[PDB]
């Protein structure tokens, strides 16, 4: 039969104080045999356990990280391999990407088998395209810098993908719910300006493609 | 004592081993010169016609010299003009002579009277399931009774354990499982657990609520908790196994508890406080649950048949395990050094005379076993040798004789070392 | 509740040698001990569990060891397909706890940053904005400290830096550095300088410019 595999789906931005269902479809394996979990990875910290359901055998009980009882809800679905999540009073700190597990039969539970996971972002800031400056001053380093735009992500090219070695994209930072990210290049002096250089910005949560030529400044 | 102990197990095993090696040897007119017994530097002799007997210093081996074995002398007492088949008994001589008195020492146990828990013989009932384990995890009920499985029908808690064992050993993962309860047989596809490595089946037995010790200090020797007596029940809470008793601590995490006791028909309120234990932060009562045992003693002749069966059921499982290690199923770690040894074998003491008994009886069929295998400088390779010769009809050339006593020498060696330095990792921990 | 704390954030290795990660926990949880490995992008895959069984399909290359509350981790004969993050897991009591990761950084002879400095321009001067921006490329170690002194004046305020991960070409780090000000403050000062320390230089590297020079 077909291998383990779990999708998850309901993932995105929602404003804080809403509530949404995410779903897990599972698929390759007796559904109803198996404890599933909702183990939780936020970016950059460790992994945090939200719940896990028992199995038909076990009466479907539940099992519940105690900041959480009461706020989030863990099911299975009636007469499909899908599980859900419930979740309601949404705040800042819940923005994080949440895995949905398959766990072995072994003494006490762990997880053999993990899904994608689907991201969620809480907050009330307003989408907002991004700002493009350029930063013009042997191997001579030029750049782009991205700035006031919301929500992630922005992807970045030069010269329309024909130029990739020497490219350094940096991770996007936070400030005054606004996103700041910068990215930079290495061409030889020989290279430029002789011939043009111009860098690429899509940001496809506002429909924004951006085209900024960098010409050399006074200074 | 302990140190004393293996030194009498080492030097009675090896004494066992060469004394079957001389008499097999005395019944094919051959004469023996040294009786080594270990290594080193020879500790005392006493001389007795040809069969000069000598013990050593280094007690870790043993080795005895014949007359002609492989020189080129002529005479009839020369072990070399001997036929080849009669070498091959000289040869078989001492694992066979192990094997007997491995026999022997289990059917002498046997007939004694082993102390064992009584449950291992009880009906398999399910007394007690291990919190989100296999067990519960599958579905079983307390109080469902386990009828077979794979394979192995199962009827007592040793056969159970067995059947694991050898589901272990043969690397089996999905194994069906016949369970009872209301006349109900409800196959089940268990997963089979790495029991060589610790982990089990999260199924536990019946035990009765009584305790048998006390910790000295702990809070319930203050309250005044004697051993030897039986608690009714915990807070009323109605409790008919020890095992609900323990689940009753550990969800009192430091609350107060009163125990309900019959004190031999009277009861008692005893009130404790079985706080976190600044040790793990958890629940401390500092007592020990009252275990049972029975005395078995088979007639002689089903002893001597039941030893037989059981003798059969080790050799089994240890040819097992070889082929396990030369496979890789099982690691190098698990080897028993001499060190080793004299450590289980001062456990044993420490344990008793009985169980010092059964496991010299065991370490002897080991021993046994592990002199079989074919290997130069051992007593299985000269079976190997002897045997080649005779099928070609002429003896190996003498530089490849050298070659491969050299070999086995050096391989030898370099295993003891291994094996040493093994023990001193175990020692370490 | 039980607490796994992994005291090494960070552990530098090659290819072909052994690491040892190590894991404490809070309390005694016996051996109902997991591992976990994530690659960047994917999700964690299950190794060992019961402290020292391998999961099947794993090489023998990954063994664990440990018991009590002293857990290791041991990846003998390191590949380059090993290059991720490894978390260990409790399940001896309720709420079941992970660690906060250990990520595996590649060896590498010593390198000096290049440090390249960049004014605000004039479109954002335009806007009403004023960023100048530091790059600091292909460095090793990945332990840096930048200081934005502006005419002799420390101007912690306004910093973002910002750092990669390892390059998957050159195992080397790369940082960048914006520090934004109004129109007004832009105006009110000369010389500006990204002063770059580093541990290849007992001096540190320092690059400026002076608006009044353009
Ligand atoms: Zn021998």
């Amino acid at each position: 039969g077909s291998e383990v595999k779990l999708v998850e789906s309901g993932g995105g931005l929602v404003q804080p104080g809403g509530s949404l269902r995410l779903s897990c479809v599972t698929s390759g394996f007796t559904f109803t045999d198996y404890y599933m979990s909702w183990v939780r990875q936020p970016p950059g910290k460790a992994l945090e356990w939200l719940a896990f359901i028992r199995n038909k055998v076990n009466g479907y009980t539940t099992e519940y990280r105690a900041s959480v009882k009461g706020r989030f809800t863990i099911s299975r679905d009636s007469s499909q391999s899908i599980l859900y999540l419930q979740v309601n009073t949404l705040r800042a700190e819940d923005s994080a990407t949440y895995y949905c597990a398959r766990d072995r039969g072994g003494n006490g539970v762990y997880f053999d088998y993990w899904g994608q996971g689907t991201t969620l972002t809480v907050s009330s800031a307003k989408t907002t395209p991004p700002s493009v400056y350029p930063l013009a001053p042997s191997m001579v380093t030029l750049g782009c810098l991205v700035k006031g735009y919301f929500p992630e992500p922005v992807t970045v090219t030069w010269n329309s993908g024909s130029l990739s070695s020497g490219v350094h994209t940096f991770p996007a930072v936070l400030q005054s719910d606004l996103y700041t990210l910068s990215s930079s290049v290495t061409v030889p002096s020989s290279t430029w300006p002789s011939e043009t250089v111009t860098c690429n910005v899509a940001h496809p949560a506002s429909s924004t493609k951006v085209d900024k030529k960098i010409v050399p400044r006074d200074c | 004592m302990g140190l004393i102990a293996f030194l009498i197990l080492i030097g009675v095993l090896v004494w066992v081993h060469q004394f079957g090696h001389f008499l097999m040897a005395k019944l094919f007119r051959v004469k023996v010169e040294i009786f080594s017994i270990g290594f080193g530097p020879p500790i005392f002799r006493r001389q007795w016609g040809e069969t000069v007997y000598q013990i050593a210093a280094l007690p870790l081996g043993g080795y005895v010299k014949l007359y002609g074995e492989e020189e080129n002398v002529h005479d009839p007492r020369a072990f070399s003009t001997k036929k080849p088949w009669q070498k091959i008994l000289i040869a078989l001589g001492g694992p066979l002579f192990n094997f007997l008195f491995t026999i022997l020492v289990f059917a002498l146990v046997y007939t004694a009277g082993v102390e064992v828990p009584k449950y291992l013989k009880e009906p398999v009932v399910v007394g007690y399931v291990q919190r989100d384990s296999i067990a519960q995890k599958i579905g079983i009920k307390p109080g469902d009774k386990i009828i077979k499985i794979n394979g192995y029908e199962v009827r007592t808690w040793e056969d159970l354990r067995d059947a694991l064992i050898r589901l272990s050993l043969d690397g089996v993962k999905e194994t069906t499982l016949f369970l009872e309860r209301n006349g109900e047989v409800l196959h089940l596809t268990i997963k089979v657990p790495n029991v060589q490595k610790g982990e089990e089946l999260g199924i536990a037995p019946l035990v009765k609520p009584v305790v048998g010790g006390v910790k000295k200090g702990s809070p319930a020797d203050q309250v005044g908790i004697k051993p030897g007596d039986l608690i009714l029940e915990v807070n009323g809470k109605k409790i008919n196994t020890w095992y609900e008793l323990v689940e009753e601590v550990r969800k009192s995490q430091g609350k107060a508890i009163k125990l309900k006791i019959l004190r031999n028909g009277k009861m008692i309120e005893k009130e404790l406080i079985p706080a976190k234990d600044p040790k793990t932060g958890t629940y401390f009562i500092g007592l020990f649950p009252k275990t049972e045992t029975v005395v078995e003693k088979k007639p002689f002749g089903e002893a001597l048949a039941s030893a037989v069966n059981r003798t059969w059921e080790l050799t089994v499982l240890t040819l097992k395990t070889i082929a396990g290690l030369i496979t890789g199923k099982v690691s190098f770690q698990t080897l028993g050094g001499p060190i080793a040894i004299a450590q289980i074998a001062g456990q044993a003491a420490q344990s008793g005379f009985i169980p010092y008994l059964v496991m010299m009886a065991f370490i002897s069929l080991q021993l046994g076993i592990f002199n079989l295998i074919p290997l130069p400088i051992l007593d299985g390779g000269l079976i190997l040798l002897f045997a080649i010769e005779w099928l070609r009809g002429r003896p190996l050339p003498e530089k490849f004789k050298e070659y491969w006593q050299r070999v086995g020498l050096a391989i030898i060696i370099t295993l003891t070392i291994f094996v040493f330095i093994n023990d001193i990792l175990r020692l370490l921990r | 509740d039980i607490v796994m704390t992994q005291s090494h954030k960070f552990m530098s290795t090659s290819v072909g040698d052994r690491v040892s990660i190590t894991c404490k926990a809070s309390q005694d949880v016996g051996t109902d001990v997991a591992w976990y490995q994530q690659k960047p992008g994917q999700s964690p895959k299950l190794l060992i569990y019961w402290a020292s069984i391998r999961h099947t399909g794993v090489p023998d290359r990954f063994t664990g060891s440990g018991s009590g509350t002293d857990f290791t981790l041991t990846i003998s004969n390191v590949q380059s397909e090993d290059l991720a993050d490894y978390f260990c897991q409790q399940y001896s009591s309720y709420p079941l706890t992970f660690g906060a990761g250990t990520k595996l950084e590649l060896e590498r002879a010593d390198a000096a940053p290049t440090v390249s400095i960049f004014p605000p321009s004039s479109e954002q001067l335009t806007s009403g904005g004023a960023s100048v921006v530091c790059f600091l490329n292909n460095f090793y170690p990945k332990d840096i400290n930048v200081k934005w002194k502006i005419d002799g004046s420390e101007r912690q305020n306004g910093v973002l830096n910002s750092w990669t991960d390892q390059d998957s070409k050159d195992s080397t780090y790369s940082m960048s550095s914006t520090l934004t000000l109004t129109k007004d403050e832009y105006e009110r000062h000369n010389s500006y300088t990204c002063e770059a320390t580093h541990k290849t230089s007992t001096s540190p590297i320092v690059k400026s410019f002076n608006r009044n020079e353009c």
